[PDB]
C-alpha cells in the first residue's frame, strides 16, 4: 500500500541496493530494479532513499544495458523518482 | 537623465520531486494468497518468518516462499509479517553466499513494498 515503504526503508533497503544495483546476476539486479522502484514510488519524499544510494545514475545506464529485461524496468525506476 | 534600473537576479531554483508513483506492477496469483488470512492460525506467519533466521538454507527457501505467497496477497497480509520482523529477516540473509536467496529475498521485501 503507502506505509509499508516506511518501515522498508528504515529497515535497510540500500545496504544491500548499493550493491547489488550493479549486479552480475540476472536474477537479483532483475528483482532489486523492482525493489528499488516499488520503494521510490512512495511518498513523504521516499525517493531520496535512491538519490542516496545513487541509483539514478545506475538506472539511466542500465537503460542501455543489454539485457532487455534490465533496460526496460531500468526506465520504470526513474519513473518512480520523476514528477511531471 | 533617465535612471535605468532593471536588475535582473533571480535565483531561478525549485526541486523536481513531487507525488508521483507513477504504476505498480504486481500480477501473480499463488491461489490462497488472501486465504491464509482468512485463516489467520496462532502464530504461523510470525513463524513463518521466524524460520528464516535459522542456518538452514532449505527451512529459509521454504519458509520464505510462504513469505511471498503471503507477501504477494495484499497489504493486509505484508503488514502482519513486517510487524513480526520480517525485514530484518530478508535483509540479513541478503548475506548468504547464496546467490539465489538474495534475489529471492528481494522478491519477497518488492512484494511487501508493493502493498
Amino acid at each position: 500500500g503507502n506505509e509499508q515503504i516506511q518501515a522498508v526503508i528504515d529497515a535497510g533497503a540500500l545496504p544491500a541496493l548499493v550493491q547489488l544495483l550493479s549486479s552480475p546476476n540476472e536474477q537479483i539486479l532483475q528483482e532489486a530494479l523492482w525493489a528499488l522502484s516499488n520503494i521510490a514510488s512512495g511518498g513523504n519524499e521516499q525517493k531520496q532513499a535512491v538519490k542516496e544510494a545513487g541509483a539514478l545514475e545506475k538506472l539511466e545506464q542500465l537503460q542501455s544495458h543489454e539485457n532487455e529485461k534490465i533496460q526496460k524496468e531500468a526506465q520504470e525506476a526513474l519513473e518512480k523518482l520523476q514528477s511531471h | 537623465g533617465e535612471l535605468p534600473q532593471m536588475t535582473q537576479q533571480l535565483n531561478s531554483d525549485d526541486m523536481q520531486e513531487q507525488l508521483s508513483a507513477t504504476r505498480k506492477f504486481s500480477q501473480i496469483l499463488s491461489d490462497g494468497n488472501e486465504q491464509i488470512q482468512a485463516v489467520i492460525d496462532a502464530g504461523a506467519l510470525p513463524a513463518l518468518v521466524q524460520l528464516l533466521s535459522s542456518p538452514n538454507e532449505q527451512i529459509l527457501q521454504e519458509a520464505l516462499w510462504a513469505l511471498s505467497n503471503i507477501a504477494s496477497g495484499g497489504n493486509e497480509q505484508i503488514q502482519a509479517v513486517i510487524d513480526a520482523g520480517a525485514l530484518p529477516a530478508l535483509v540479513q540473509l541478503l548475506s548468504s553466499p547464496n546467490e539465489q536467496i538474495l534475489q529471492e529475498a528481494l522478491w519477497a521485501l518488492s512484494n511487501i513494498a508493493s502493498g
